[PDB]
RNA sequence: UCGUUGUUUUUUUCUG
């Protein structure tokens, strides 16, 4: 009933094996001339409502360096928004999708149209053909 | 246990000689994700 | 202390999170974080 | 994600024996062998040998499910011999056959080169 | 009783005739050769630095597949069960490669040859990547342009093809018997006739054709198999043959030991 | 993208044969002849040398980041 | 969810009451539900995705 | 020191 048996050794030799690229986009948001949003690693004491994941892979500058490994529920970007009135900072992180895993490949950092810091993260991983996949002649 | 989130290797078992990082350390059984595949595995604190 | 790289000149440098985000040598406006020093492994499978 | 490890196919875990034997009550002098970490490569070879013996009444096996690497072998010899004796006899005979084949092939290759 | 008759031999391949043995025996031999003949291949790649246009996993995979001279691998213990914390030099071999293109032009071609054994349980003849000839550069690993560098530190281990196809020493094992179908194990699909549409096997000469008036024989059994063997070069064909035989023998010995020890 | 290492189907090494295949091609020999001289009989392999598209050289044409 | 547990099982759209029955669970590896080829008929289902 | 929360609204191209 339109289901097909594929040689396992063909897979092991890399048959139909494929790459996979995912990009995450974020930027600083200016909530005021004196009030803006910053990229950085938050501290539990100085911030509230932190994500259940872990931030350890974050750098001191608020980003994650390429060539490191990531996984689901892993905070790849640390952004903190000032709380409108210490302990006046709230998270604005960009956790990786809980159902995806890969290796951080290339981080792009620049300024948006408005001069605010502008970031992009591209994770990559390989998708091994397996049971349940789809193929068609 | 303040010894979490530090890279750890394995010495005995089926995954001997593989790198990894502790994820959960409830006690007596560490779940360290493997860097080579996209999987996590448990292993006691002795290995 | 964080290493960086440009997209045209490709000359490394670093920032202290305070310098405006531009290339120090050719003034370009695009930069990438350089590869980390930690080790990478693969099953080669 | 839910893929089974490739090293689990042949490295038998300690808690489970390589081979498990059971009796078959429905008929006399019949046993059921539960193998582990094996496939047709061994089962078929053993079956072909055991079928040739005269004192073996019923020899059979089946790879229950390919996603699990093990097979079960049903063997019943006539009352004269207990099945286990026939099994070990077959194993020894096959080992001897293989040794003879190796000797002959070594000779042939040596003269060939 | 079993007989062998090698027809054409060579370092990488063998075309032999094996007769007077159960079809099960020959087929199990083929399977064991294809599957359970331990050899040595790369099993951990650490990229200390890469700048090529190829994903790290891509290069790791390509490395995994390169054939290694695994002649004495029989003498290397399984890293899984080796007692040493981490990997000793007796449960693993370490290969290192680092090639870099320089100059604004041209394109370097990192070849398998560039791999260089660093350690290994010497003087065991294992680890060196296989080469067709003296000058054969070997496999093509990657291409590098200006200002592109590659630094990897591979690892190899002894594993069976069951775990992964990279440990397979046999390329393709031909197999056949009764080229004239005298046993009638097959019925030949045909539009007009079975003979004038079906090409004959290349061994048709080696056996007499069935006579026209001959009657079917029902007690006849397959008796002659015409199996060819090839290897990647990681092991000599004859060594592969002997090693598969040894593996089958010792597995059966293990089974017998378990049976007797059940009591 | 780059010539494969082994023939998915069987396993015979083919990767190293790409350069020789090209070389034989430049001097006018038809593809069938080139494959024959390389001793590629089982078409399970021949399909690869015959029908590989080389893309890495296209990738190189981009000035590297570094 | 251990072996032998009874679990409902449905396919959308569920035209007629045979379009959803209760099966017995048997945990297996890999990431696809598996069925006996016969019981597709009522589900009007095929393994093409 | 357990605890521990993450948008709507449309439109779109898709799957059976
Ligand atoms: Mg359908
Ligand atoms: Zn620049
Ligand atoms: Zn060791
Ligand atoms: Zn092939």
């Amino acid at each position: 009933e339109d289901s097909m048996i594929m040689n396992q050794s063909s897979i092991d030799r890399g048959l139909f094996r494929s790459l996979f690229f995912r990009s995450y986009m974020d930027q600083e948001k200016r909530f005021g001339i004196s009030i803006v949003e910053e990229f950085e690693k938050p501290t539990r004491a100085t911030t509230l409502r932190l994500k259940h994941g872990t931030y350890e892979k974050l750098d001191e500058d608020g980003l994650i360096a390429p060539g490191v490994r990531v996984s689901g529920d892993d905070i790849i970007i640390g952004k903190t928004t000032p709380i409108p009135p210490y302990h006046t900072k709230r998270d604005a992180s960009t956790p990786l999708r809980s159902t995806e895993n890969g290796i951080v490949d290339q981080v792009l950092l620049t300024t948006n149209q408005e001069g605010l810091k502008f970031v992009k993260v591209r994770m990559r991983t390989t998708k091994v053909p397996q049971i349940g996949d789809k193929f068609a002649s | 246990d303040p010894t979490l989130n530090k890279t750890v290797k394995i010495r005995q078992g089926g995954y001997k000689g593989k790198i990894g990082i502790v994820k959960e350390a409830n006690g007596d059984r560490f779940r360290v994700e493997l860097h080579n595949p996209n999987k996590t595995i448990p292993i006691p604190c002795s290995f | 202390g964080v290493k960086y790289t440009c997209g045209a000149c490709a000359h490394n440098f670093s920032l202290n999170k305070s310098d405006p985000v531009r290339c120090k040598e050719c003034g370009h406006r695009v930069i990438y974080k350089a590869r980390t020093k930690r080790m990478i492994q693969f099953d080669a499978r | 994600m839910n893929a089974p490890d490739r090293f689990e196919l042949f490295i038998l875990p300690d808690d489970v024996p390589k081979l498990k034997i059971t009796p078959d009550s429905r008929v006399p002098n019949c046993i059921i062998i539960k193998f582990e970490r094996e496939d047709h490569t061994l089962a078929n070879l053993l079956r072909e040998e055991l079928a040739l013996y005269p004192d073996v009444t019923f020899v059979a096996y089946k790879v229950e499910h390919p996603l699990f690497a093990n097979f079960v072998m049903r063997l019943q010899t006539e009352e004269g011999t207990r099945p286990k004796q026939a099994l070990e006899r077959a194993c020894a005979s096959i080992i001897n056959k293989l040794k003879t084949l190796d000797h002959k092939f070594n000779e042939e290759w040596n003269i060939k080169n | 009783e079993p007989k062998v008759n090698i027809i054409n031999a060579q370092d990488d391949e063998v075309e032999l005739m094996l007769s007077d043995v159960n079809l099960s025996l020959a087929n199990s031999l083929r399977r064991t050769m294809l599957a359970e003949v331990p050899t040595l291949a790369i099993d951990l790649v650490e990229i200390k630095m890469n700048t090529s246009v190829l994903a790290d996993e891509f290069i790791s995979h390509r490395l995994g597949l390169i054939p290694l001279v695994s002649e004495d691998v029989e003498e290397m213990k399984y890293s899984r069960d080796c007692t040493c914390e981490d990997y000793c030099d007796e449960c693993s071999v370490v290969l290192e490669l680092s090639a870099r293109h320089e100059g604004e032009e041209g394109t370097t071609d990192v070849y398998s040859s560039s791999l260089i054994k660093v350690s290994g349980p010497g003087n065991l003849n294992v680890g060196e990547p296989v080469r067709r000839d003296d000058y054969d550069q070997g496999i093509l690993l990657c291409k590098l342009r200006n200002h592109q560098e590659l630094n990897i530190r591979c690892i190899a281990k002894k594993g069976i093809a069951k775990e992964h196809a990279k440990w397979s020493p046999c390329s393709a094992i031909a197999f056949e018997y009764d080229p004239h179908n005298k046993l009638k194990h097959t019925d030949f699909w045909f539009e007009v006739d079975a003979k004038k549409e079906w090409p004959d096997s290349k061994y048709a000469t080696w056996e007499e054709p069935p006579k026209p008036g001959e009657v079917f024989d029902y007690k006849a059994k397959p008796n002659r198999f015409y199996m060819t063997v090839e290897t990647t070069g990681s092991l000599k064909a004859n060594q592969v043959f002997s090693r598969g035989i040894k593996t089958l023998q010792e597995k059966l010995a293990n089974v017998l030991f378990e049976l007797e020890n059940s009591r | 993208m780059i010539i494969p290492v082994r023939c998915f189907s069987c396993g015979k090494v083919v990767g190293d044969k790409w350069d020789a295949y090209l070389r034989l091609l430049e001097e006018g020999k038809q593809e069938g002849d080139a494959l024959d001289e390389l001793k590629l009989k089982r078409y399970c392999c021949r399909r690869m040398v015959l029908t590989h598209v080389d893309l890495i050289e296209k990738f190189l044409r981009y000035n590297p980041l570094e | 969810l251990m072996d032998d547990d009874p679990v409902l099982f449905n396919r959308q759209p569920s035209l007629h009451k045979m379009s959803m029955m209760a099966h017995r669970v048997k945990v297996m590896p890999y990431s696809t539900f598996r069925l006996n080829l016969s019981v597709t008929s009522p589900y009007n289902a095929d393994f093409d995705g």
